[PDB]
DNA sequence: AAAC
DNA sequence: AAAC
DNA sequence: AAAC
DNA sequence: AAAC
């Protein structure tokens, strides 16, 4: 027998709808396509997004950031995928992660859990690279859970939390900053030439704590590049960023004459050029709401820090260009801050920054996205974002805070033999 | 890579008409023949 | 006090003489530069190859091969060497390879051997990876030795041995190429489509063997692409090809008047276009010194196989594009080749090759680079070659077989401060 | 990525002329001053 | 001495 | 890898 | 029935 | 990483 040896390529229609629900600042796969290498990958996600009914009008736009991103199978099976496509077809099967029994506990990875319960290895670990290289705050820790079942039913569910949109508070400087630097000197002189060298080497440390903790930073600082696999990350193929809006439905009743509710529905549309998938992997789209950080209690640094000094007051720019980052506590900015919990700010940050204010009136008025009370915790649990913080807002639906529905258009153009070379012996 | 971000598609949202992309091409379902 | 942060891009002259010398076909590094992410290098190489005097006046040109390798050094630390990047000033100094107590057991690396006996690991890798990503044969596993003290005196010395210029001999199909595939059938039915399906993973099977052993070439046959970084191997970034040649020099005393000695000086030039270095590491410069495989007792396949069936004379385009590989032995096309020595042939490949005649009457006549016996020993023995095959070739010299002297034009343009900004404190 | 080879520079062999380069730069000695 |  |  |  |  001679068999169909080739294929020519043709585009692919793998076009599908997407009926979507997340929570508020947590990171949620809306869709995935496997691709094959050689293939041409292009989608228009063009669908509205909506948020649970709020319990008054609108009052603030929430921001919707959508990205679409490659992994490289390779990266997630490294050296046992190369053996896998060498050996062909008796290559032994790829790893498979596994979940917790419940419907909605691979929700993150955007799909239904399967009865057995485990999932493909790699839709499971590209979702981690994809967070850990541009979700995190460059100083958290890796994710670095084996499978599934390791998550809480919030981040099995919902996503990963994410951080804040960036504040004085929500952005302090990472939290191992150096706020001094010892030269061990001799006893009655100090090395004229050993201090300049002490400098040269702060500069190397302190380059590396503000701006390059990733290997990949590092690199560019030296002006030279690095490929996406040099370091396994993800590409980040493409982003769309938006506002959500919406309008007031006017009550109309004897007892609701005077009361409103906001209605957020906004059509958005995400593009994805045309993409060369190099070699095989995921093709992974995800989103993530958010609403800036308004908390109800900010106070401006300079009115909530006693008295005032010539360096805090002045805005001298020989002192603030050049003295240590200054430690500051959740009490110097909020009204029920913890004096304990401590942050470092650049001298000066309150003079290039502006806390939004809210008045007292509405403190614990239900309806407005607003943060309640000062976030309380460890620095890496005040910059995540926490969904309940955002459960006063909304009516209480079974959707969660928002749901989308979309049309994922999407065409590749591959080349394998078609529906029917493939169902005929000759 | 990724870039520039338009969800603002400016226009009251339609309800989804049709899971079938944009291009289609060759044939994908055999039945034994027409089935409307 | 205040440092000096920045540096200028300004071309840096790295510019040497070189003194090189090797054997017949080894690999050997004739120049190495370390680079550093971001810096751009071009190199100009001019000098003349010249061979070790030979017995007599010149017959044959021998081809000469120089190669320009990049090599990141993440390529041969790994892990190991992102952390070090990223700790910076305290990072912990890198691995040192072990080399044998002599002067000439590193120059292989092309390198005086140090005397404490140790060189930086990247410079023995790189090699290693040079070696088996492009010259041993696809089939043969890789050189994986931990340490230079491993190798014998000769690869250590001279380089690694290299493969024959391609014969009918020395370019056999792979050692395991299958001669046949059987299909389990059933004892009185054999099932029609799982025959056709049998083809099909053969198929796949078969291009594994013939062309797709490594990783990257898998991919490509998907239309795919796959970076260096994608497998770990030094990307090439420049070769020349030349054949050296020179003259005669007649004698003219009264016992050799009618003598002649071949005097082989080839002016060549080696020239890298600039090349923008993505991240720090080495670019390594190799030279190969090879002439065409002549066995001075190689016979035409059906001049040595018996009687001559159809399918061997006919020509029958049918048979030959359909029948297994054939299976022969080094006797059936050599004088003295050993029955017990086996290789596989494509039919009809003795009507798309002929090989060089010598006439019987130079067979151990000293001064021509020919090969006197045929290849003894596994098909990986045969394949590479060996140096003293070559040895009765020339007179005798302490510079072995070929001797170069060159001068490497090379220019970095690179970005560190001036020698003096180094030597000055302020 | 590598190509074409060209070590046919046609002519007859030339003594090593200097090992400087073809382009320099800055000073690289400082010795206390001049030396020939 | 590829120098504020 | 002179490739449906 | 994206068909020698 | 609004960088000698």
């Amino acid at each position: 027998s001679n068999i169909q040896t080739g294929a020519e390529r043709m585009p692919h229609d793998l076009s599908h709808l997407g009926f979507l629900a997340g929570q508020i600042g947590r990171l949620i796969t809306i869709s995935t396509t496997p691709v094959i290498a050689g293939d041409s990958f292009e989608m228009d996600a063009v669908g509205a997004l909506r948020l649970s009914p709020l319990r008054r009008g609108l009052a603030i736009d929430s921001t919707v950031d959508i990205f679409t991103f490659y992994v490289p199978h390779r990266h997630v099976y490294g050296e046992q995928w190369i053996k896998f496509m060498k050996d062909g077809v008796n290559a032994t099967p790829l790893p498979t992660v596994n979940t917790t029994g419940y419907i909605d506990h691979a929700a993150f990875l955007g799909t239904i859990n399967p009865d057995t319960n485990k999932i493909p290895k790699h839709l499971f670990q590209g979702y981690l690279n994809i967070y850990n290289n541009y979700f995190k705050a460059p100083w958290m820790p890796d994710r670095t859970e084996a499978n599934p079942n390791e998550l809480n039913q919030d981040d099995a569910r919902y996503g990963f939390r994410c951080c804040h949109l960036k504040n004085i508070w929500t952005a302090p400087l990472p939290p191992e900053t150096e706020l001094s630097r010892q030269m061990t000197t001799s006893t009655t002189s100090i090395d004229i030439m050993g201090l300049q060298a002490a400098y040269a080497n702060l500069h190397t440390d302190q380059e590396r704590d503000y701006f390059m903790q990733r290997y990949r930073d590092v690199i560019s600082s030296f002006g030279g590049k690095t490929s996406y696999d040099a370091d396994n990350r993800p590409l980040l193929v493409m982003r769309s960023n938006l506002w959500a809006s919406g309008y007031d439905v006017d009550g109309t009743d004897q007892t609701s004459l005077g009361q409103f509710s906001g209605r957020v529905q906004q059509t958005y549309k995400h593009s994805v050029p045309r993409f060369f998938v190099p070699e095989h992997g995921t093709m992974f789209t995800l989103a993530l709401v958010r609403f800036p950080p308004t908390a109800t209690k900010e106070i401006q640094y300079l009115n909530a820090k006693g008295a005032l000094t010539y360096t805090d007051i002045a805005g001298d720019p020989v002192l603030y260009g050049n003295l240590p980052p200054r430690e500051i506590s959740m009490k110097d900015v909020f009204r029920s801050g913890d004096s304990s919990k401590k942050f470092k700010i650049a001298e000066g940050q309150w003079y290039r920054y502006a806390p939004s204010y809210v008045s007292p009136a509405y403190h614990l008025l239900e309806g407005f996205p607003f943060i309640q009370e000062p976030p309380s915790g460890d620095l890496q649990e005040r910059v995540l974002i926490r969904h309940h913080d955002y459960d006063q807002c909304f009516q209480s639906v079974q959707l969660l805070q928002w749901n989308s529905q979309v049309k994922f258009n999407v065409t590749v153009y591959r080349n394998l033999p078609t529906t029917r070379d493939s169902i005929m012996t000759s | 890579k990724g870039k520039k971000r338009s969800g603002a598609r400016p226009g009251r949202p339609q309800p989804l008409r049709g899971t079938k992309g944009k291009r289609k091409g060759a044939r994908l379902w055999y039945v034994g023949g027409q089935q409307f």
